[PDB]
């Protein structure tokens, strides 16, 4: 199984807010699709799908504030 | 069939609609009233236009499609298509089938009479149930511009045939339409509604600048009811804005009209001092989703302008007032039907998905720089 | 390392640029004389903005990308990225570091000073070598708005640091809009009366809806405002002089400045004879404006940079209004920044596509009778 | 053995269209084409309709060139092959 972690979307980003999940449990994910909107102190970044598969679980739900880097947000299976 | 309807839609949707010019409408009624060629044109073209738009109807969000009002409209379209297809193998030169064809057009126009408010109630039924998602809203906007323009085009064809084959007009077309007379009529009717709903109304000022001939009143080949529709809608908005932003009945600024005629464009600017609106809100005025409480006059007036290759543009100055400009083609050869085609290109527009966005969005809680 | 450039691009283009508000610029430059905070922001942010756009320069058509001028520009961007990346390991607590960083920014700004005419030269080198390709043209149009907006933003960043650390930077907290209008007019008038020997007068009016008697001021970068007004004044003057025969009866250029709750709007109106609507859209086209003239599309970018706009509405035969829309509030004035991502990448993978709407025949059917 | 080819035939783009006119080709010989690509502009008395690729492959040869009017229905305009080296 694949685990999607929160990356640095800004050079000095320590943490982000999961503003909104733009994908649902069961939905297909193509490489480049909008997975979620991550809000930082500096911008709100559209976080894109980089590995193809299917969304099985959301670990960090919508509205969750101040989540550090490398935090597992969701699990995807091919 | 009734059973074979989706085959008939598939067959006719593969064809392109045939966009006609104002000149072609004029040349058809420049001398002889030929019912035969019109019948043979329309018994094919109307199915083509109906089928093209019906393919797009069943491509919209199912949550919009399953709505009672959209279901009803689609049933009107199925019936109308079927009604016309009954003339497909009928013989011209037989004067009874021509007379029956005209009867079939007036019947179709009568059942389609409320297509605009019904389609709008359909969007409304969708609104008060599902709310809004960016993707579905995007498709509804794209669809409605096309649906309503298709509608204007079909009603135009039917109006042309029935007015000629059932005034100096050539159908609904005035060869010498006085722009200012239409402006005066639209104003008078709006003034009347305003002076009864507020008990106060702005005055009208008209100026003309005819660059092609400095001393000739500006005239054009146009469908006066189309022009009247646009101006009537704009006048009401400009009167509402002017009345609601002012405190005195004695000193309220007139609405100013400028009609300009050049080599290519006929432009009508309406200026009000109704206090204006922020630019943020302007783009919202032509969206169908936002203009349904919790008002399709503006986006529909724009479609009327666009139908013969014109446009309708708003530019406001918040705190001051708004200019509204109708752009029309000055020449009947350039005034051509703006018709949607269903193809793979149109199909692609309904296959859109939520995407990141290629421009940066700021944080709603931007960093304190101290 | 110069060899490692493509990986530094990958690293930094992966990040999103950080759009700043004019409030943030103002709160920083007036509270924080803190060179360390600016250094540590800019040593990351400038490589982020450079890498994001360089990633798109490399998505250009091979025929554009391979022109000497675009290669010259690309090499500037490579070197500037390398110059700043030298400061990544450096201690912010050393003042030699800070003094050297400011020197490196001055050098970058001097190097990139002619980016606008050089990039335009490259587009011209493409135009006058590789005929016509619509899909390439749309990608170039898409790219240029972003590239030039990116450039505006980088220069802004460099200007803030250098003006503060060796007006709040380039920002006037109390910018007199009317004074900027007059300055722009005086300069254009000078160029007009010394290239035609005739020039129209200026009429300015103000409508402050927020406070009826107060002169309209805002927080803005005066040079950006001046740039826009200067370009528009020259156009209005040229059009006025070229469309009139008398030295003595030239219609004035009229300026209306309006301030509302959300918008500050500046309308410039000329009676220069106007232009057809079909031609208005090509005025913001880079491909159309390259002869065998980037003033308008770039002026609009200046307006869009802090969430404003610049719109044109003429009336063929009469004249043209040009409107600059600006945000009235500094919290609303946020940088408009392109971002490289999959969404942006898709915009370069555009295909030759069939029409969405019907195209009329070049030789429409004769509908006149026998 | 002959390379598996598909052939593009000029269809009725109007219900009462029998003859066709190739205004301008939009795919040059050697280009790949996806199901939805603009192949060419086919003009008539009623409309200029953008003709779309309905079968994926590659363009091998243009049989009926530009400007040529009165092209009958079903007439092969170009040859499309499944693979690239088959051109
Ligand atoms: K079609
Ligand atoms: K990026």
């Amino acid at each position: 199984h694949m685990q999607v972690l929160l990356p640095a979307l800004s050079p000095t980003m320590t943490m982000g807010t999961v503003q909104r999940w733009e994908k649902k449990v069961g939905e297909k994910l193509s490489e480049g699709d909008l997975l979620a909107e991550i809000e930082t102190d500096k911008a709100t970044i559209g976080f894109e799908v980089q590995e193809e598969g299917y969304l099985a679980k959301i670990l960090v739900p919508e509205g969750t504030r101040d989540v550090p880097l490398g935090t597992p947000l969701c699990i995807i299976v091919e | 069939s009734l059973a074979g309807a989706p085959k008939y839609i598939e067959h006719f949707s593969k064809f392109s609609p045939s966009p006609l010019s104002m000149k072609q409408f004029l040349d058809f009624g420049s001398s002889n009233a030929c019912e035969k060629t019109s019948f043979t044109f329309l018994r094919q073209e109307l199915p083509v236009r109906l089928a093209n738009i019906m393919k797009e109807i069943n491509l919209l969000p199912d949550r919009v499609l399953s709505t009672p009002s959209v279901q009803l409209v689609q049933s009107w379209y199925v019936q109308s298509l079927l009604d016309i297809m009954e003339f497909l193998d009928k013989d011209p030169e037989d004067h009874r089938t021509l007379s029956q064809f005209t009867d079939a057009l007036v019947t179709i126009r009568n059942r389609h009479n409320d297509v605009v408010p019904t389609m709008a109630q359909g969007v409304l039924e969708y609104k008060d149930t599902y709310g809004d998602d960016p993707v579905s809203n995007q498709n509804i906007q794209y669809f409605l511009d096309r649906f309503y323009l298709s509608r204007i085009s079909i009603r135009m064809l039917i109006n042309q045939h029935t007015l000629i084959f059932d005034p100096k007009h050539i159908g609904s077309i005035d060869p010498n339409c006085s722009v200012s007379d239409v402006v005066k009529d639209a104003y008078d009717m709006a003034k009347l509604l305003c002076d009864k709903y507020y008990m106060a109304s702005p005055d009208l000022e008209i100026q003309e600048v005819n660059a092609t001939n400095a001393t000739q009143p500006i005239h054009m080949v146009y469908v006066p009811s189309h022009l009247y529709h646009m101006l009537f809608e704009l006048f009401k908005n400009a009167m509402r804005a002017t009345v609601e932003s002012h405190e005195s009945s004695l000193t309220l600024p007139p609405i100013k009209i400028m009609v300009a005629l050049g080599e290519e464009d006929l432009s009508i600017k309406m200026s009000d001092r109704g206090g204006g609106v922020p630019l943020r809100k302007i783009e919202r005025l032509f969206s169908y989703m936002y203009s349904t409480a919790p008002g399709y006059g503006l986006p529909i007036s724009r479609l009327y302008a666009k139908y013969f290759q014109g446009d309708l543009q708003l530019f406001s100055m918040e705190g001051f007032g708004t200019d509204a400009v109708i752009y029309l083609k000055a020449l009947s050869t350039d005034s051509v039907e703006r018709l949607p085609v269903y193809n793979k290109s149109a199909w692609r527009h309904y296959q859109t998905i939520q995407e990141a966005g290629d421009w940066c969005v700021p944080s709603t809680e931007p960093k304190n720089t101290s």
